């Protein structure tokens, strides 16, 4: 599923990620911007063996399991085929375990790259919230 | 110490180790099931054709019955005269012969050994001894009786014949049911947590039975019965009946509406064979049980339901409903699987004292009425005689 | 359609009616003119019509519950009924025929647990008010022994 | 053959066998369960109104108890006088009279046989003989004996009084713990995988319960039968032992044994009763009932609560005790004609001040020899 | 609304962790001022409060496992859960209260497979950070009787 | 993606193929290549690799089911299947490794129900023309102990 | 009595011997605690020192563990105290074994090392001045190894394995066990059959004969046996796709050590097993799947699709489940009658021939003079 800027903002923001340990919405709606561009999809091989899963691009070697990734942690103690559905719950908790790990949201590279100290709160304006 | 002691050559007391001393039961399997009775197989119409075949019970003993190419009807006991395997797995098929899957011995319908794996060795070596003969070898055979399609088996040459050891009130009381051709329309088993004796007991009190049925029509004809007894005690008839031509809270009340079908006024019939066989009508719900042993506190209580052939459609809907009445679920017959371990638990701490049974007085023949334990008092003779536990020399001596 | 889930959670409320004692409520999950059967393999594969219990209406139910209360004598348990997921043989809006194994553990007020039933509820599927009625359900067990009696329905 | 053969009069020595042979166990239903012993019923508020009755049993032994107008209580053997059924189906009720369901005879609160069905016939047939007399049939009625809220019941005529029984030392034990109305908080049963006497010779064993600033001490009665062991002045939720004081004295522990299988234990402020029953050579039945104060706050009912995890089926201290007598009944599978070693705090079956003895389990077997009439 | 999907799931790796003897992650399902009980329908049915196991805090449960690790002495077994559809009685968006059906196999080291307990969980679930958790479960067992000992909670 | 709700699917029709003795849809359910074997936790968690069955082609699974018809003499009994809910494990666009916790009741001719054997499908499913199969089934036997003999796969 | 034997031939068994439980108490005190071998476990299976497993002797619980001397010790497995079971796990690795109960410390030998409380706590209880820890302990047993199979007996007078065994089943036991092996899988098998039916099943030459040249071996006692075998279609024959790797030609070699040893080679099929009697009327069969410690991927993967000729659900071995059940219940109104096992003669001696049942009489020609029931 390729979600709308606001359609995602909307469902981020009924999965309580507005201000989640210290995070306004628009850091959320940023990330999966860069991450997968809002697609539910989207999938990244990297050459360490692991694959990037869903909409914000979480990593087979420490938080999903694919089954294809030597040294798999798990640590969201989820499948990574979770992180692919049309659905974004399960996306959600294992981000909310990642953004609690203390790393905060530099654990999301493309967040970091083109997100952090932007205008964030632009990927909430003209939004039904 | 003996828990096995009868009080006098009367039946109004029943020693309640009766129920429980293993020795006494393995008495009951040589000299009962094994002696001068004759044991329920299976009805002829569930075995129609050549080589058609059931396996059941005579006491502990497993039994293959079957009929043969000459339509007659053969039993032997289940047992490979070799190292005493199983020769037939199942509860029914049809064979030509039997075979035992241990070392391939090969037996007739007779319960004959016609077949030895080997037998001759294999390039002269090893095989029998020139001395063993195949016909010395066998399982026990069993005189087979066939009394209007029931089929019986006992282990006895020298037994009655059925047609005596029924007597000739009871041969009467089996003809009038079973008149017609029959059909099997459903087969159920309950495992009874009491010794088989309490069951068959339980079959033939009249007291119990008039009981709950006096208790049933609470809810919705005057009614006499009675109770028939053989001469040998073992066998019974608890019978009620309307007088044709006399004057004078269900939702559903088609469980009770029936049909004439017996020129006789008789509602309830239920006729007992020792050691194990149960004929019953009520109403229209006609059914045959088989009553085995299995373990000092356990036995297994077989259901043959029965229509008749000849029933129409509306006819066979009137047995299904009245089902009902009969079985492990039965609005009547529900009780009796649990009175007997009623009993085997009330006497856990009482294996030295007897049951009273005074009932209708110290007879342990017919009588008018059903609040009489008669026909309780005639198996207990039955017993007692099969099982030589009449009055001893010694304490006859003492006495005269 | 008529589907897995909806047969699955009927069947759920017909245990807990059952596992209940709320033996009243139970005529209430079939039709007016519904058959209800329990029965064995050996006689379903004969074709064999009898059962343990047989009733080819809703009133017949009524009375089997009414002589459980007011007439019939046995010493105290329940059940407790372990389903699986139903499969649908056929069905459209409106019907639908299944089977659903079952489980029917026996506990004794003495506190023996024993595997009292086993099989499948062959079940054909109707709609009434928007709500699933058993037209029929056959209870096919595995064995052919019931242990003492059957007094409550599987 | 005989594995039941005592090494000597000394009880440091017990045959394994004890625990095995068949026939012994049935001496010890005619000799203990329905001897010269008092068998724990029920507590009395179990049954506080006229016709308030129970089930339960005295060794293999079905027993009918029930409260009666008089406001007394008597027991009678659970077997109609006929051909033998139970009486009374259920556990527990309120009833006028008892009837057995088989052939409709009516017993009265005391055992008597009040009522036969069909005794004159119907319509003038059939029915008793003129001799029969329903005064002349009945199951065997129980002596009655209540304690401080203890219901027990004897078979025998010349067993003494309770309080002769017990025992002057365990009766005040008692009276410390029931000297005020209890009311049932909860009921457990645990079947034991062990001989009846594996599991009371583990209550009775202060040398387990000491391995699991205070003092003991083990009090044995006069016969042996009875003990008391007794204690006196990491959790993430240390509530679990947060008490609160209602004894006049410093004891936090008091666990108090009645030959042949009665315990009442105090624990802190979790008070319990146990009931010990056998049930077959090789298993045994431990019925809980525990226990608060009828006058208890909301507050120390709560701490009787989180207290509980202590003891029953998945106790902090008793969980190991429904377990350790099964690995006795295995590890002596083969060793049938061996003994037990019991010579902890000597050849002694009287109380003692330390726990690291064995005195009120060598108490529970003199008091077994002297019933079973196996001394020597 | 929470529904019985999302129950049965949540009840499915409750029972993973138990029956896994992944111990330690059993509190975590439960809420700080949670309570948790293992009782009977005999007791339940009267009011009895007391438990085979009572808690009235998150913290209990990780005592009741430190001790069943550092404390008690038992002989190996493990459990095998069999789950029932979850029937809701009330619930919102966050909060619901529902009863679930069990079974537990218990499987000794020597290879014994016996029916070891069966009743309901009478739960009240509530939602900390979108996750489902227990604020109570009850196991109400249908037998009075625990064959030798309970180490394991149901 | 794989998922849940087919598995279960998928679960119960296996089920229902083995407990119906229609042993010769069996194979039907795994991929020509695949991997299916009953062993029990000792071994598993040890790392024995040894089962009671071990196949490692569907055409072996064929000759199983073959000899079990032809050749094997056993006395009459038949299965029945309780499944718990399918966990996944693992899992990417296309495969997905999946846990499944199972009971089978032993039911004789005789009529004598016993659990005979309880414990997990560890499976390896594909989704191959539209059809859902597993690649590898392995069924973790709770106990070390099979009663008489095993005639018919789990 | 059921237990009558007819005369002193073997031809006939009184089927009462499968039946009478103080007949089964005496197969405890006379076979199983008397002059026998009972096997125990696999010595790879305790490799290092402190390594442990549990296992019976006929009823009676047995530890068997390895000490730091890389010698192996077994002793009953009951607490000299009040009889407890000390070892409480199927395996382990311990320095000492303590009983749970009242914590009584035993070394690897068996000795009792430690008594709590012994000398009591603040000179109160304990121990009387006469108690001394040394005259206290379970009964220890003599232990054998044998081409690694870990053996125990109770007995003092019985013979050494080599002599016990006899060399030509030495022999054939070396054969197989000719390297190191490595155990593939663990089965186990409750049999609803009195112990001896199943034993007398893996002797019975005449039954797996049923199931193209060949013979049966028996020892000078009677108690041990050797079978051997020499030479709709599969749609994966790899089943029985071998490989060569005895000397011989054999490729089935059944060896049998009374009173409840098995090993079986059946083509590259390696595989010990453990019969213990458990009730009257029931068996417990445990199997020991083995390869060698130097095979290869594919030689392995052979092994492991071979095993399905073997075990509970074995193409070969399925039914050996079962017949002792179905003579157990066969039997059931026959206490009083005999088994015919005339096939071969009265022989209890080696047989060229397969069609014969001289290892089933040499059962009982052992059996009988254990129980001294000549
Ligand atoms: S036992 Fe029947 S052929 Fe050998
Ligand atoms: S047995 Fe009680 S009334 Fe007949
Ligand atoms: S029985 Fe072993 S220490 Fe007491
Ligand atoms: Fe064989």
């Amino acid at each position: 599923k390729v979600f709308g800027r606001c359609e995602l903002a909307a469902a981020m923001k009924r999965h309580g990620l507005d201000n989640y340990r210290g995070y306004s919405l628009g850091n959320w709606v940023c990330a999966a911007k860069f991450e997968s561009n809002f697609n539910t999809q989207a999938t990244n091989r990297n050459t360490d063996g692991s694959t990037d899963y869903g909409i914000l691009q979480i990593n087979s070697r420490w938080w999903c399991n694919d089954g294809r990734t030597p040294g798999s942690r798990n640590l969201c103690n989820i499948p990574c085929s979770a992180l692919l559905s049309s659905d974004i719950t399960a996306s959600v908790n294992c981000a909310k375990k990642i953004v609690s790990d203390g790393n905060g949201m530099n654990a999301w590279v493309a967040w970091r790259n083109r997100c952090k100290g932007t205008d964030v709160q632009a990927w909430i304006r003209g939004c039904r919230l | 110490e003996s828990i096995i002691q009868w009080h006098g050559a009367t039946n109004t007391r029943v020693p309640f180790g009766i129920y429980t001393d293993t020795a006494n039961a393995d008495q009951e399997q040589q000299r009962i099931y094994r002696g001068e009775v004759w044991n329920y197989l299976c009805l002829e119409s569930e075995i129609p054709g050549a080589g058609d075949f059931r396996t059941t019970f005579a006491g502990e003993t497993p039994i293959v019955v079957v009929r043969d190419a000459d339509q007659e009807i053969y039993a032997f006991e289940n047992r490979c005269a070799h190292r005493g395997a199983l020769i037939a797995l199942e509860k029914s098929g049809r064979t030509d012969s039997f075979q035992c899957v241990y070392h391939a011995w090969s037996y007739n319908r007779q319960g004959d050994l016609t077949g030895v794996a080997f037998e001759k060795g294999v390039k002269g070596q090893g095989g029998m001894p020139a001395s063993f003969c195949k016909e010395e070898h066998g399982p026990r055979k069993l005189r087979v009786a066939v009394f209007c399609g029931l089929v019986f088996g006992s282990f006895s040459e020298d037994v009655p014949s059925i047609e005596d050891y029924l007597g000739p009130e009871i041969c009467e009381r089996i003809e009038r049911v079973l008149h017609k051709p029959v059909e099997v329309i459903g087969r159920f088993t309950q495992k009874l947590p009491n010794n088989w004796k309490l069951y068959f007991e339980n079959v033939k009190d009249s007291y119990h039975a008039s009981l709950l049925h006096m208790f049933f029509t609470t809810f919705e004809l005057s009614q006499k019965g009675g109770v028939i007894v053989d001469e040998s005690g073992g066998h019974h008839v608890s019978y009620s009946m309307i007088d044709r031509g006399a004057k004078d809270r269900l939702k559903d009340p088609s469980l009770l509406e029936g049909f004439e079908e017996f020129e006789d006024g008789v509602t309830l019939q239920i006729l007992s064979v020792f050691p194990g066989f149960v004929l019953q009508q009520i109403q229209n719900s006609i059914a045959v049980r088989q009553l085995l042993p299995k373990s000092i506190s356990s036995s297994e209580l077989n259901w043959t339901y029965l229509g008749y052939a000849d029933d129409s459609a509306e006819q066979r809907k009137v047995r299904l409903k009245q089902a009902n009445l009969i079985g492990p679920a039965g609005f009547i017959s529900m009780e009796d699987g649990a009175v007997g371990g009623f009993v085997q638990r009330g006497i856990a701490g009482a294996a030295n004292l007897d049951a009273v049974i005074e009932m209708g007085g110290d007879h342990e023949g017919s009588s008018e009425g059903r609040a009489t334990e008669t026909s309780v008092r005639g198996f207990w003779k039955a017993y007692r005689k099969h099982m030589g536990q009449e009055m001893q020399a010694e304490n006859l001596y003492f006495q005269g | 359609m008529i589907n897995e889930i909806q047969i699955a959670a009927f069947n759920a409320a017909y245990a807990k009616t059952v596992d209940s004692d709320a033996m009243e409520q139970w005529p209430t999950f079939f039709t007016k003119d519904c058959h209800y059967r329990v029965t064995n393999v050996d006689n379903h594969a004969e074709g064999l019509a009898a059962g343990i219990v047989w009733a080819d209406s809703q009133d017949m139910l009524t009375d089997r519950i009414s002589a459980l209360r007011e007439a019939n004598i046995y010493e105290r348990h329940r059940y407790r009924h372990i389903l699986g997921l139903p499969s649908i043989q056929s069905g459209d809006a409106t019907q639908a025929s299944a089977s659903t194994p079952f489980m029917v553990l026996r506990i004794m007020h003495t506190g023996e647990t024993e595997v009292f039933a086993s099989g499948e509820y062959l079940d054909k599927f109707t709609t009434i008010d928007g709500k699933l009625r058993l037209q029929e359900r056959i209870a096919v067990c595995d064995s052919t022994v019931t242990d003492t009696l059957m007094a409550l329905p599987l």
